[PDB]
């Protein structure tokens, strides 16, 4: 239990770190796809 | 883009375990148990009827809400063409 | 300068209304048809019944019916939740399209109330008599 | 269709009004929220005398009118003045008659129980609109990122706000003002860049530092070794071109303007700053609800829009909340229309029909009907 | 007021005059006007159930007098909205029907083909000239085809 | 330990989804990047 919790810890932190830096580029999206459909 | 993945899992196997459910809640309200087993011999005769009547009653209704997703899927092919016709990014 | 050309467009409209007219008495066709098509369907998934003997017959029958109308009942659902689906996917459609135009005709959803017509009807019962629709009246002779 | 094409979406601003109809994806409408009043008698060259002028034709005319702005940070302060901008919008701006359409409206944060009554009063009594409803800007701007729960920081040109949501209950105790927006950080821009060594002198200069402002404006993350890099002189710096030809560089003030927004001593002003202040709404709610509060920080107005905002503003909060805490600032593109887009959506809804305030139920209960 | 007029302008005596008799037993009391009860109470005899909202907002549709509650005038008003409304949905639905029997490969479009075809289904006469005529003053996008929204325009009088 | 392992390979193929449904939007993105750069 102590090895898999310690496994699921990492999982899940390298995971709120994917899930975050997504929200990043997929908001620099949004906006860098409304600039070109207005320049 | 693979973090989106445990996405997939969470939000499809959680809709659809909440559909199911609900599926059976209101399939099961809609079901009153054969009890009437051995209680009198021309009962089942002013029985058997009323089921067949309730299966004729579903059935039939089954068959509208079928013909009428083919009367609305031909509503969107239409609503799609309307769609594209009226695009001209002019 | 196309002094002639009046007759030109008359035509269509000739035409045009020929089309129409053709068409309402199609559709009643179709219509009366596809019912034909569904007491079929219904003749044989469900044919006029026929009571059995009197001892197992009529038990067993009627477990045999009781059982499928889970069944049907569940394909019942099934459709119905089909047709959700669709409905739903055309009241989005029929978004997309009104952001991007405006409010446009036909909607596929249309919220409609009783009409006029019935309303008289049902209130008044026998002396309803006006065939209303647009025609105005302007003295006759 | 009666209302589906007819719902009207107004969102009255200190500086701008933007409006259009429910259905659409972005203001059909947006202006100055001026009334300009001429200081001489005369004419323009074809039109009669004119009593009063609003928006642009304000902002245009302005050497020869005295200039009013109806909303004090975010509140309407003047209600002779407002009904003059509500006026313009639906006769000139939006050319529609207001006694066929529903209006939402939208008001601000903690707005005094009597002017909700008030714009209702002049709503219906003297635009005799069909039905309207008045909807909380932050509200509107966290529902339009699709969520109930969340705290939104809103910025805009005369206030700023902090206005933690529950289920879609806006949290009356926990509701942060904090007045410096993007009016206040446009002068500030002004004196940095005389300060630079330069003159905006005639009213085409003025003007423009705004613009420069919009453009040009940045706010890093780790503004403390931005400075430091402002000095090495790297290729930072970055010149616009005036009206005319006299190109003018701005390097380093780019965001020594939006690192005002955290710190407002650059200003003289002693209040807390933004990403503080987001945190303090937050240790003043209920406990159990700031993990939700924490992982959305939705951001709207014209002011939250300078690049690198977000990323500051995450940093910013993880290093002041308790580690177990997952932070989650969410800014979208749109964002300078949240507010509008939200009222768009909601009003067109589906189920809102049942919540439009009629001429029946006011004529029937008072203003007291829809002020809730 | 001024609508009151054109609705009033639009009805015929014979509309007018059934359009009272019914109005009569909307309105109990007789006074002259039905309040948000005697709304109510017709409105279930049609076979409706309203909420008090709901009546009101049905009420204040055609008060301009805001006295909420509504005359023979502003009732006539409302008839008339309802009596245009009903014959565009009626409209619009049979032609959105005759679209479909005239598509009938249902690509949601009427090609040249399909637009012969159902010409010369007619009994008329017609020559090829006629039908491409016909397509050619019906298509605007010109893209060969005639989508629901061009039917739409075409039959617009037609009958 | 049998629920914690149960979490773990939930929260992991919660995840192959995550990191997959990005390399789509951030390629989506120096595509939608490049042609406002152009245009």
């Amino acid at each position: 239990v102590t090895k898999l919790e310690k496994s699921i810890d990492d999982l899940e932190d390298e995971l709120y770190a994917q899930k975050l830096k997504y929200k990043a580029i997929s908001e620099e999206l949004d906006h860098a796809l409304n600039d070109m459909t207005s320049i | 883009s693979y973090s989106s993945y445990l996405a997939k899992a969470d939000q499809k196997r959680g809709k659809k375990q909440t559909a199911r459910e609900t599926k059976k809640k209101v399939l099961a309200e809609r079901r009153k148990p054969l009890n009437i087993d051995h209680l009198n011999e021309d009962k089942l005769r002013d029985k058997a009827k009323e089921l067949w009547d309730w299966l004729y009653q579903l059935q039939t209704e089954k068959y509208d809400f079928a013909e009428q997703i083919k009367r609305k899927k031909y509503e969107i092919v239409t609503l799609r063409n309307r769609i594209d016709q009226a695009q001209k990014h002019s | 300068e196309e002094k002639k050309r009046r007759a030109a467009t008359a035509r269509r409209q000739h035409l045009k209304s020929a089309m129409l007219q053709l068409a309402v008495t199609e559709i009643e066709k179709e219509a009366a048809a596809k019912e034909v098509e569904k007491q079929n369907y219904l003749a044989e998934h469900s044919p006029p019944l026929s009571l059995p003997g009197s001892m197992q017959e009529l038990q067993e029958l009627s477990k045999k019916l009781h059982a499928k109308i889970d069944s049907v009942d569940e394909e019942r659902y099934d459709t119905e939740v089909k047709l959700q689906k669709t409905i739903k996917e055309l009241e989005d459609l029929s978004q997309k399209l009104f952001d991007l135009r405006g409010k446009f005709k036909r909607p596929p959803l249309r919220r409609v109330r009783m009409s006029a017509d019935a309303m008289l009807r049902a209130l008044l019962g026998s002396k309803h008599k006006v065939n209303m629709d647009l025609r105005a009246n302007l003295k006759q002779v | 269709d009666e209302d589906e094409t007819t719902a009207l979406v107004c969102d009255n601003g200190s500086g701008l009004v933007k409006a259009g109809f429910a259905g659409d994806d972005a203001p059909r409408a947006v202006f100055p929220s001026i009334v300009g009043r001429p200081r001489h008698q005369g004419v323009m060259v074809g039109m009669g005398q004119k009593d009063s002028y609003v928006g642009d034709e304000a902002q245009s005319k302005r050497g020869i009118l005295t200039l009013k702005y109806p909303i004090e940070h975010g509140i309407i302060t003047n209600w002779d003045d407002m009904e003059k901008i509500w006026h313009h919008t639906f006769y000139n701006e939006l050319r529609v008659a207001p006694e066929e359409h529903p209006t939402l409206l939208t008001e601000a944060p903690l707005n005094p129980k009597a002017n909700r009554e008030k714009m209702t009063q002049i709503m219906f009594e003297t635009f005799n609109v069909p039905a309207m409803y008045v909807a909380i800007q932050a509200v509107l701007s966290l529902y339009a990122s699709g969520r109930t729960t969340g705290i939104v920081l809103d910025s805009g040109d005369g206030v700023t706000h902090n206005v933690p949501i529950y289920e879609g209950y806006a949290l009356p105790h926990a509701i942060m003002r904090l007045d410096l927006a993007g009016r206040d950080l446009t002068d500030y821009l002004m004196k940095i860049l005389t300060e630079r060594g330069y003159s905006f002198v005639t009213t085409a200069e003025r003007e423009i530092v705004r613009d420069i402002k919009e453009k040009l404006c940045y706010v890093a993350l780790d503004f403390e070794n931005e400075m430091a890099t402002a000095a090495s002189s790297s290729s930072l710096e970055k010149s616009y071109e005036l009206p005319d030809g006299q190109v003018i560089t701005i390097g380093n003030e780019r965001f020594r303007c939006p690192e005002t927004l955290f710190q407002p001593s650059f200003i003289g002003m002693e209040s807390a700053g933004i990403h503080e202040t987001t945190y303090n709404s937050i240790m003043k709610c209920d406990i159990d609800i700031r993990k939700d509060l924490y992982a959305n920080n939705v951001m709207s107005g014209g002011t939250t829009m300078y690049p690198g905002i977000a990323d500051r503003m995450q940093k910013e909060i993880t290093a002041l909340a308790p580690s177990t805490m997952k932070i989650k600032i969410i800014a979208p593109p749109e964002r300078k229309y949240s507010v509008w887009i939200g009222g768009s959506i909601l009003a067109s809804l589906s189920t809102f029909q049942q919540m439009w305030i009629t001429k029946q139920e006011y004529d029937e209960a008072g203003p007291s009907i829809v002020h809730r | 007021t001024d609508q009151q007029a054109e609705a009033r302008a639009f009805l015929s005596e014979e509309m007018i005059a059934e359009f009272k008799a019914a109005f009569d037993m909307f309105d109990a009391d007789g006074g002259g006007d039905i309040s948000t009860k005697e709304l109510g109470t017709v409105m279930r005899m049609l076979g409706q159930n309203p909420t008090k909202e709901e009546l009101d907002a049905i009420i204040e549709e055609v008060d301009e007098d805001g006295s909420g509650t509504i005359d023979f005038e502003e009732f006539l008003v409302m008839m008339v909205r309802q009596m245009k409304e009903d014959a565009k949905g009626k409209s619009e639905e049979e032609l959105a029907n005759c679209f479909r029997i005239f598509d009938k490969n249902a690509d949601g479009f009427i090609d040249i083909e399909e637009l012969g075809e159902i010409l010369r289904a007619t009994g008329e006469h017609v020559t090829e000239e006629d039908i491409e005529d016909l397509m050619k003053d019906s298509d605007k996008n010109n893209d060969g085809r005639i989508d629901f929204d061009e039917f739409l325009k075409m039959m617009e009088g037609v009958q």
